[PDB]
């Protein structure tokens, strides 16, 4: 929902990176070859550069928690809860 | 319980998620991948049923009356 809000503000469709991934795979496969690990790396790098920057969640949090204490507390809680969730 | 618009929307989203799972399974063969019988049956069920104890009986009666909507018929 955070990602979709960022996309709606930017005006881009949220399923665009998946379409780009499959389009790039079709383009490489049309050349009669399987996609290497490097092709997948290039696709992910392209998605990161163009459509989904690394800072979407951070910029959302900075807007959502302008108070420094609230931002710190939220981030710390998020970190520990994610630690437990990933462990599980 | 949800109205028929929301039911059809939910089923479309579920089918899209299943299609994405199949697409990554068939990632080797994009532009040649075909739909599985499961997705075929899912879409057949969706088109056959397009969304549409006294409380449950009254809800069923309402749903029967809901099908008269011309906009729902055109959709």
């Amino acid at each position: 929902e955070i990602y979709k809000q960022r996309c709606a503000k930017k005006g881009i469709e949220h399923d665009n990176p998946i379409s780009r991934y499959y389009d790039r795979l079709a383009t490489v496969q049309a050349r009669g070859t399987q996609a290497s690990h490097q092709v997948l790396r290039d696709i992910l790098k392209e998605v990161q550069s163009n459509m989904v920057p690394r800072s979407m969640l951070k910029e959302w949090a900075l807007h959502t928690f302008p108070n420094a204490t609230d931002y710190w507390t939220f981030r710390k809680m998020f970190t520990i809860q994610l630690a437990l969730i990933g462990f599980a | 319980r949800e109205n028929w618009h929301e039911e059809v929307l939910r089923q479309l989203q579920q089918g899209l998620a299943k299609c994405y799972s199949v697409a990554f399974e068939k990632s080797g063969a994009v532009s040649d991948a075909k739909i599985t019988p499961h997705t075929l049956n899912f879409v057949k069920k969706l088109v056959s049923t397009f969304g549409v104890s006294a409380a449950s009986e009254s809800l069923a009666r309402r749903a029967q009356a809901t099908a008269q909507d011309p906009v729902f018929q055109k959709l």
